C-alpha cells in the first residue's frame, strides 16, 4: 500500500494523483472524506452494509427456481 | 485481502431476505469476500427475466459494488475440471455452476461461504462455511 | 488482432480427431484464435477423467499454448445473463456451458467458430461459422 | 460526512479535496495507503500517526508467538 | 541430439542454431510457442503443423462432454 | 531505498503496544523498512488464533500497507540453510522463523531491526538494531 | 501448468534411495511439479551440513533444476497462518516448516505429496497424495 | 504460449529471439535442438529424471535426522 506523492492544487482545492500501485477501483466514482488529525482517509461513497439491507429491496418474483440444470 | 467467495446460494438468500444474522457477517468480513463471475451472471439472469429488470438489476448492483467481483480465469477453469473429475470418478454429484464456483474458489484457496454446505462437501480440498 | 472464439464442440472435435481440414484453418487464422475459460474447464476435465491423464494433459497444453485464453468476466456473465433470459422468450434450450461460450463471444464482439452450429443459431446478434 | 468527486488526472485517479476538511499548509509531500476499498492520505513523515492513534487490537493478541525453541 | 548454447540478445533470450538443424530458407517470421520448459519454433502459418502429425490423446478421451442438457 | 527489516519480535511490539519511541521512528524511516513473509505468517496467524480475528486482521492489514512484504525466496533460502549449518558449529540454538528470517536479511543485505537481539547476535555477518 | 507441491520429506526421501516408483511419477508428472523455497531451504541445510556439501549441494542442485522452486510468499504466508490457527484451534499438531508448505500449496490451490500424509492430513482444504 | 518472430542471422548460424511472453528459465544456459519437420523444438539440455535417478548420488550422512523443532 505504499507509495509516495505530491499534493497539487486544482482550480478550487488540493488534490492527490493517485499512483497505479494505490489506485481505487476504477468502479468507485463518489467518495467520502474523513478528517482525522493532519491525515485524511477517502472512502467509497455509500458502501456499508446497512445502507442496502434497510434500502430498496427486489420484487418477490426475483425467485429460488435458480434453473441450474439437473 | 480478500478470503471468502460467496456461493450464488446465499447471493440468492440475502438479496431476498436480508437476514440480520448474515448482515452481522457481512459488517465483520467487509474487504474480505468476493463472488465468482459465475455467480454476477446467475443474478444478473434472475433480474433480467424478472417483472421489473431495472429495479431488481439495480438492487443487483447495489450488492454487486460493494463486492469483489473475480473473473473466472484459466486457473478457475483448470481447477474445476480436475473437481468435475474427482466428483465423477467418486459419482458425488454437483450442478455445473456450483463446480465452476467451486473450482474458483480452490483455485485461489478461497473459503466457500454457502448454505448448500452438503454438495460443497463433496469437493476435495475446499473449507466451506455457512453464514446463514 | 483477434476475431475468431472456438467453441468447446469444435474443441474436441480438433483434439480427438486431428482433421486435416481444420489443420488448414488453424495455420491460417493463427493469431486471430481464442477460446473462452469455460471451454478449457471442459477439455482439462476430458484429461483429467481419462484412463491416461499426464498423457491428455500434454496434449492439451500444446493446444491451449498456441491460442489466447479469455476470462469469462463480468462483461460476459451479464451478456450471457441476458442470453439466458432471451432464451426464456424464445423458449428454446442451450446447454448451460454453451450459453456462457455466447455470452462470452457477444460481449467481446468475436465469431463464433464450431462445428455443431444447430445450437448457436437460437441465441441472437452472433456471426457464426462451421469449420468442420 | 463530506462527500466527494473522483478525478482522472495524470492517466491516474484523483481526488478533489474541498476546503472543509484540506491539508494543513505545512504540507506538500503525502504517503498514500492502501487497505480494502480506502486509501489514507498522511503528510509524508507523519505516515504512521493514523495507525499509532487509530484502532487496536484485542489484549488477548499474540499473548506469546508459540515459535518452538 | 543436437545440444546448443543459449544467447542473451535484444534484451531478451536467443538461440544459436547450428547448421545441422537449420530452418528452411523459406522462412523468416517465425511462431515461438511455450508448454513447459520446451519452446517450438514453427514458421509462422505452419504454427499447427507439429501439434497435428505429433502426439495423440488416448482412444477414451471425451466419448461424450457431460454437458447437461 | 530500502534499509531495514523488522523482524517478528519488534512487529509484535509495536501492534500489540504501539510505543511512542517506535512511531517516530516509522514516521522517520518510512520507505526504508520491510517484512519478511515469514513475519507476516505470524502476525495473521496471531489475529487468527485470537478472539477478535477480523479486528487484528485489520489492524494488522494498515501495518503492512505502509511497509514491503518480501517474498523468502531462494537466495533466503539460501542464506537460511547456511545458517542453520553455522549454528551447528557454532553450538548455539535459535528459533526456525527466527533463522529464516536471519538468512533473508543477509541475502539482501538488510539490517534486522529488532527489540530483542540476543537471539540474532549468534548468527554472523548482520548489522543488528534495537528499536524496542 | 503447475499441479503438485513436494513435500520435504518424499524429496529427501528421493534423493536418498532414488526409488522406482517415485521415478515413474516424477517422468509422468515432469513439467507439473514444484517445491516451496521452505523445502530449498531445508535440503540446502542438509547438504551444507554434511562432510561433502560440494557433494551433495550439487546432486542437490540436480534435483532442483528440474524443478520449479516457488517463492514463499505473502499468499502463502498468510495461508499458514490461517492453518497455525485452524490447527491450534482443533490441538492438531504439524511441524513449523511442513505448516509453511502446506499453506504455500493451499494458497495456490495445489496438490501435496508427501509420504507424512498423517501430519498433512490434519490441515483443512489440502489435497494429499503419496508416491511412495 | 502464442508469440510471433522474425529469424535473424549470427555469425555462424540462425537465431531466434524469444519474447518475454515465452522466453525460457533464465536458470537454463544450455539448449538440446531436435528437427521434427520444418519445425524445430528447444529443451533444456540434460534434464529427464534417468539421468539424476541413475547418475550421481548424495554422500550417505545426508540424513533423515530432519531437525523440524518439535
Amino acid at each position: 500500500g505504499h507509495m509516495e506523492n505530491t499534493v497539487f492544487l486544482s482550480n478550487r482545492s488540493q488534490a492527490v494523483r493517485l499512483p497505479k500501485a494505490v489506485a481505487l477501483p476504477e468502479n468507485v466514482k463518489r467518495v467520502e472524506v474523513i478528517a482525522v488529525g493532519r491525515t485524511r482517509i477517502i472512502t467509497p461513497a455509500g458502501e456499508t452494509w446497512d445502507e442496502w439491507f434497510d434500502g430498496n429491496s427486489v420484487s418477490a418474483d426475483f425467485m429460488d427456481n435458480r434453473e441450474q440444470p439437473g | 485481502m480478500l478470503k471468502f467467495m460467496l456461493d450464488t446460494n446465499i447471493c440468492i438468500f440475502t438479496i431476498k431476505n436480508k437476514p440480520a444474522s448474515v448482515r452481522e457477517r457481512f459488517n465483520l468480513n467487509q474487504g474480505r469476500m468476493c463472488i465468482s463471475s459465475v455467480t454476477l451472471m446467475e443474478v444478473i439472469y434472475g433480474a433480467e427475466k424478472s417483472q421489473m429488470p431495472e429495479r431488481n438489476l439495480a438492487v443487483i448492483e447495489g450488492f454487486v459494488s460493494r463486492i469483489d467481483v473475480l473473473d473466472y480465469d484459466a486457473a478457475a477453469a483448470t481447477h474445476t475440471g480436475q473437481i468435475r473429475a474427482e466428483l465423477a470418478l467418486q459419482g458425488r454429484p454437483v450442478g455445473p455452476f456450483d463446480q465452476m464456483i467451486a473450482g474458483h474458489a480452490r483455485s485461489r484457496g478461497l473459503i466457500i461461504v454457502t448454505n448448500n454446505t452438503r454438495e460443497f462437501e463433496r469437493v476435495g480440498g475446499l473449507r466451506i462455511e455457512d453464514w446463514s
